[PDB]
């Protein structure tokens, strides 16, 4: 019954029109009222009478259109007022006394304040739900601009001010909410979720009415709150509907500006302490103080007047909005801390004990909030995980995230993966956000912070970062620093210590590089370096202890290196003592002979840089590497040993004679290329043994040819070759 | 040949009149020269001359003044509650056109000309041109009406009916004793309600009441059907009301006039249910004819 | 184009890179990247994983992912590529180096593990030791400066040595060409 009724208006409109052009206006109003008299339907759907709404309503604008041109240039038909309440049918009666009536507010401004409030009164005389809406709705639509105003010009013979247009339209507002109340109460109990999603629908007809609330201007502060706050606080307080307040509280706040929300939170977070229980309150409070960080954002305004501190305020009263909510799941109630924490960040970027109180009054919300462990699976997780990241993001320093003191009470309830991942989070962002030299302060929270992280090749990073991180310009702390971490370290247990430690120790060896420089400074600088030393000993114990071979050699040859390279007393047989220890793990622990090779070449290269011991314990160890060099099993590189131990002897034919022997020993083509690098170490001796040379340099000679051609000695046959261009010394 | 003389009757003050009109039946109205009571009724009788050469035999020619009414159309139940009577002419011949002025004394009219549905209340002027076999008779109505004035108590009418632990309302109106341009104001207050009513309203009957003793015949005419409250609502709601009289013009009460008819003017509420059960209550207005000032 | 640099050492001694020399080693430009080894973490070669595709890189004796190879020898362009760590070199400082480029037949050879930028021909034959790209420290050496190096056309590799002098990147350039 949706479409014909739209129809036969047209049809009646066409005889109007015919008898507007034919200024046949009452013919035309016949015309009009038979056509008005198929708007009282109730047969319709919501969404059916509303584009019937402006159906008519452009139709009878013809008909508005057409008394407005009469009455101006002196064509007036007095009376208009009760000659359009002849009949018995209302809608054709009130809808033609609206275009009158706004005509007669018009034509009559001595009569202006008496029609707003006498036709408000008329528009009493029907209670339905529907068609008093629509009705009402249209209403507000003629009664636009034509409401009185302080901005209005100056002519002495109108009737009415902005108080006359603000409560009659309020008045027309109480009755418009009830009404959306009077839309959930009407049909039968079948169509109720049918009604609330075309009470949806039409929710926005009221939503007309404040918006024409909004464009008054000349209201003050004081103007809107005694009677325009509470005028619409009446509807809110007296809807009763849970439906009702989710629409037109958000709209308030929406559509009415932001000096008018300034001081009157209080009683407007008491109107959402007033609301309903079933309502969804969460899209309401976030968006209310969506306004006041724009209120605070913005330049060339007002923004923020000091004196409403929404901080004292926000974190009671809004508090006391979920004292007044029974039944809720309580991811919404921190959502709120969302806002809690986030606009104390905006409001007071500055101020220290702010934001300090509300993480610790959000902690002492879940001192109360007996909550399980808190996994990943809920959605209270992510919240949450919202929550701290923005100490730790948008902190200004990001030292002030580890100055922070009730910082890690809040740690304590999180998932294993999560509370991990968020300290990798957190050892990230003060890691990418790259911060200088630390102290106590900030030192030991952060092994706290880690301490929620123990207890992976991220693991490998993060703490190879942490010292990293963690290294400082005071001597001593960060000595106990690389205990405290190390002693923490040590409680993560074994798996990961094994890539860790040796930072810890290349620490100890930086720590030990850091100790080095204040020798104009301090005179205990020697006695620190093998208290340390033996700490990185410890920690390598520790390593030899996590089972570790072939690292754990070269941070005793590093640490010999170290030992080496700093000359404090009493270094030489501990770095000697460390080398004969790591020997010690290369002739029994180490089985692979490559390996023992790059053990025991690397040795040689730790060996001939201890240039660093004297000879009387280098002979002992230039033997026992040659004990060493026969420890090997396959021939070259026990060659090549003894062919180093001729630079360890750095004994010129000594060496040569054991190193041919040994060349000797032993495919041909592997031995002879070995003589030209016994050449050559010869070369190298000679051009610090003259004929040995031209000895051997024949020699090669009848050795070279006699073999099969492969695609390996032709570069070796050139090898020979330009080894006596090298000879050319010349 | 058709007639030979007709009578023509033109008022001395036939300009200075009007006194609005209707009605009478098969929608017809009646505009005449409008009269009060008190009023003299002065003329002139004019008798009209077509063919000359005939003399015109009359032994007596003259006008009746008739304040009648007329019930249950027949003639004997005529009554002609003021007759002054004017001699036009003696008994005599006839040559040219002649005409023959009236003027009467005071006039007593004790009641408005009033045509109901089985009363017509009517004033005219009976010229009686008396001829050996038949005699002329000319109607020349005269509406009269019925001034009351604006009454020293005009009371408010309130009663608070309706039916048993089904619908409890109070009805008020604030005028007993109206006039036919008046406005009817009133108010309703709902008390309890049980029953589901949809919308249903206000009825206006004018009663005109014809008969005397036992036999008494009562018709049913109903002029509007106003609204009410519209719907079906709970306690703390009222009806207002605004409603004009000017949209059915009607007559005035004037209670038992002249021992054989009265007219009178009623209020119904019926309030219409989803059953449509009909639920009623009579109440009587006075109307009067407010003259122009 | 072809990126030189060796001795990450991360986290091992270092574990900043300078931010100059990422801007610097923005992916796209480059076509190869020839690292000597003791990248320490597999990230610090995935950081170089990001800049190019045609990556060889040997093992260095920190080089605790201990599947790279020994040495690596290549040839593309003109140009007969060998690579090597530089631990097994014995003793660092020199024409010894020269005696390791007999055995592979090379014309361009890369050492590394004494973390100094150097790169110098002798024999005909070419030699890089480019240095530590991140700065890693140095046993011996204490002061330490970063340093990657970065095109054989034909017969003609043009060397880029962006090093990290003050407080700008000092890039150095010399032209060696297959003879």
């Amino acid at each position: 019954l949706l479409d014909e009724a739209i129809q036969a208006v047209k049809v009646q409109s066409f005889q109007m029109k015919r008898c507007l052009d034919k200024n046949k206006l009452m013919d035309a109003l016949k015309h009009a009222s038979n056509m008005l008299g198929e708007l009282r339907t109730s047969m319709l759907s919501p969404k059916s009478y509303y584009e019937l709404y402006m159906a008519i309503s452009d139709e009878l604008h013809y008909l508005e259109v057409y008394l407005t041109d009469e009455f101006a240039k002196g064509r007036k038909v007095a009376d208009l007022y009760e000659l359009v309440q002849y009949a018995g049918n209302i809608i054709p009666r009130l809808y033609l006394l609206i275009t009158v009536g706004v005509v007669y507010v018009k034509s009559f401004p001595q009569s202006r304040k008496d029609i707003l409030k006498d036709l408000v009164e008329m528009c009493r005389g029907v209670q339905h739900p529907l068609r008093g809406l629509f009705l009402r709705n249209y209403l507000l639509q003629c009664t636009r601009n034509i409401l009185p105003d302080e901005g209005e010009p100056t002519d002495e013979e109108t009737t009415g001010d902005i108080s006359d247009s603000m409560d009659f339209v309020l008045l027309n507002f109480a009755e418009m909410n009830k009404l959306w109340v009077r839309m959930q109460h009407q049909g039968h109990s079948r169509d109720r979720e049918k009604r609330e999603r075309e009470r949806q629908e039409l929710r926005i007809l009221v939503g007309t009415n404040l918006v024409r609330l909004s464009q008054l201007e000349g209201v003050n502060v004081e103007r809107y709150k005694q009677i325009v706050l509470t005028g619409i606080l009446e509807q809110v307080v007296n809807c009763r509907d849970a439906l009702a307040q989710e629409y037109l509280m958000e709209c308030i706040i929406q559509v009415f500006p932001d000096e008018f929300h300034l001081q009157t939170l209080n009683p407007f977070l008491r109107a959402c302490a007033e609301l309903h229980q079933n309502v969804n309150v969460k899209n309401i409070i976030i968006a209310l103080i969506d306004r006041l960080a724009l209120f605070a954002h913005r330049e060339d305004g007002p923004g923020i007047p000091a004196e409403i501190k929404l901080f004292d305020i926000f974190s009671q009263q809004v508090a006391t909005v979920i004292q007044s909510r029974q039944d809720m799941p309580s991811e919404d109630v921190v959502s709120l801390q969302v806002s809690l924490i986030n606009l104390a960040m905006k409001c007071y970027p500055d101020r220290v004990d702010y934001v300090d109180k509300v993480l610790e009054t959000t902690v002492e919300i879940f001192n109360k909030l007996n909550l399980e462990h808190i996994a990943t699976s809920s959605a209270v997780s992510k919240e949450l995980t919202r929550l701290l990241k923005i100490p730790v993001d948008t902190y200004n320093n990001i030292l002030t995230v580890l100055k922070l003191k009730h910082f890690h009470p809040l740690f304590e309830y999180f998932d294993y993966e999560s509370r991990k991942s968020m300290s990798c989070y957190v050892l990230s962002n003060v890691l990418d956000y790259n911060t200088e030299i630390v102290s106590q302060d900030q030192v030991d929270s952060i092994m706290n912070l880690v301490s929620t992280l123990i207890q992976f090749a991220d693991e490998q990073s993060l703490v190879g970062r942490f010292i990293h991180l963690l290294r400082s310009d005071d001597p001593d702390q960060q000595y106990l620093i690389l205990n405290t971490a190390r002693k923490h370290f040590g409680a993560g247990g074994n798996q990961r210590i094994r890539f860790t430690l040796p930072p810890l120790v290349f620490a100890a060896y930086q720590l030990a590089f850091r100790y080095k420089e204040n020798s104009q400074m301090d005179d205990k600088w020697e006695k620190k370096c093998q208290k340390i030393f033996s700490f990185a000993h410890q920690t390598i114990s520790a390593l030899i202890k996590a089972e570790l071979a072939e690292l754990p050699l070269r941070l005793f040859l590093q640490g010999a290196l170290a030992a080496g390279e700093i000359g404090f007393e009493n270094h030489e047989t501990v770095a000697y003592e460390f080398m004969s220890q790591a020997f010690s793990l290369y002739e029994d622990e180490i089985s692979d002979s490559k390996a023992q090779l790059a053990a025991i070449t690397l040795i040689i290269g730790t060996f001939e840089r201890m240039k660093c011991f004297s000879e009387e314990n280098h002979e002992p160890l230039r033997t026992q590497c040659a004990l060493a060099a026969s420890k090997l099993l396959k021939k070259p590189d026990q060659g090549r040993a003894v062919s180093t131990c001729a630079h360890l002897f750095w004994r010129v034919m000594e060496c040569l004679k054991k190193a041919l022997k040994i060349a000797n020993q032993c495919d041909p083509s592997l031995q002879v290329q070995l003589f030209i690098e016994i050449l050559n170490r010869y070369i190298y001796f000679y051009e610090k043994t003259i004929q040995v040379l031209n000895q051997l340099i024949q020699k090669i000679r009848e050795d070279l040819p006699n073999l099969e051609s492969s695609e390996e000695t032709e570069q070796i046959n050139k090898h020979f070759h330009n080894t006596l261009e090298h000879l050319r010394s010349r | 040949f058709g007639p030979i003389c007709e009578i023509d009757v033109a008022l001395n003050d036939g300009e200075t009149r009007k006194m609005a009109e209707m009605k009478t039946e098969d929608g017809k109205v009646e505009k005449h020269y409008l009269f009060y009571d008190g009023e003299s009724v002065s003329g002139k009788v004019n008798l009209a001359f077509k063919q000359p050469g005939k003399r015109l035999e009359h032994q007596g020619i003259r006008i009746e003044f008739v304040g009648q009414i007329e019930l249950f159309n027949d003639k004997s139940n005529t009554h002609e509650f003021v007759n002054l009577v004017k001699e036009l002419a003696l008994p005599g011949e006839l040559t040219q056109s002649r005409s023959y002025d009236f003027e009467f004394m005071q006039v007593e009219k004790p009641y408005e000309s009033y045509i109901g549905a089985n009363v017509r209340l009517r004033y005219f002027l009976k010229v009686t041109i008396v001829r050996r076999l038949t005699d002329l008779v000319k109607e020349y109505d005269l509406i009269v009406h019925q001034l009351a004035t604006y009454p020293d108590v005009n009371n408010s009418i309130k009663m608070e009916v309706g039916i048993e632990d089904c619908l409890h309302i109070e009805f008020e109106y604030n005028k007993s004793k109206y006039h036919l341009k008046d406005v009817i104001v009133g108010k309703i207050y709902f008390l309890l309600v049980r029953i589901k009513i949809q919308h249903m309203e206000l009825q206006l009957i004018k009663k005109e009441i014809t008969g005397i003793g036992p036999s008494t015949t009562t018709e049913t005419e109903t002029i509007a059907k106003y609204e009410i409250m519209d719907g079906a609502p709970v306690k703390g709601e009222s009806i207002p009301i605004r409603l004009f009289l000017a949209g059915y013009d009607p007559t005035p009460t004037m209670r038992d006039v002249n021992k054989k008819f009265s007219v009178r003017y009623f209020l119904n509420l019926v309030l219409v249910d989803e059953e449509d059960r009909r639920y009623f209550k009579q109440q009587e207005i006075i109307l009067w004819r407010k003259a122009p000032e | 184009l072809v990126l030189v640099l060796g001795d990450l050492h991360i986290p091992h001694r270092c574990n900043s890179l300078p931010a100059k020399f990422k801007k610097l080693l923005v992916p796209g430009k480059i076509q190869h990247i020839l690292c000597t080894g003791n990248l320490c973490t597999k990230e610090s070669y995935d950081y170089l994983k990001t800049l190019a595709g045609d990556v060889h890189i040997v093992r260095g004796d920190f080089d605790e992912n201990l599947n790279y190879p020994e040495q690596k020898v290549v040839t593309v362009g003109q140009f007969k590529i060998g690579l090597i760590h530089g631990h097994q070199v014995i003793p660092w400082g020199d024409a010894s180096l020269a005696l390791l480029q007999r055995q592979f037949d090379v014309d361009i050879l890369i050492s590394g593990h004494t973390h100094k930028f150097e790169a110098f021909e002798h024999e005909n034959k070419f030699y890089i030791n480019p240095g530590s790209a991140t700065g890693a420290y140095n046993a011996l050496e204490t002061n330490i400066i970063p340093s990657f190096v970065l095109d054989i056309q034909a017969s003609t590799v043009v060397t880029y040595v962006y090093q990290l002098i003050g407080d700008d990147v000092k890039v150095e350039r010399i032209e060696y060409k297959k003879s």
